[PDB]
């Protein structure tokens, strides 16, 4: 545990980037949170929304 | 039945196709919520009823 500073910033930039990864999973109030499926299961004009 | 004593159907192992259905130009109302009333012959489901 000699190097805290440079481990810190290490760890605070991966889980900043676990936190963007992992904030496309959520719906955010859509059907779901796959973009895919939504356009093969709605049609463009209710899936705009 | 009736209204309170509605029978539910369960729907497995099996093809179902929902074109026939649509263009039947019978059914006065045919909204579909969460789906769209076409592009559903591509897709295939885990349990359904009816």
């Amino acid at each position: 545990s000699a190097l805290g500073k440079l481990q810190d910033v290490v760890n605070q930039n991966a889980q900043a980037l676990n936190t963007l990864v992992k904030q496309l999973s959520s719906n955010f109030g859509a059907i779901s949170s796959v973009l895919n499926d939504i356009l093969s299961r709605l049609d463009p004009p209710e899936a705009e929304v | 039945a009736s209204v309170y004593a509605w029978n539910r159907k369960r729907i497995s192992n099996c093809v179902a196709d929902y074109s026939v259905l649509y263009n039947s130009a019978s059914f006065s109302t045919f909204k579909c919520y969460g789906v769209s009333p076409t592009k559903l012959n591509d897709l295939c489901f885990t349990n359904v009823y009816a």
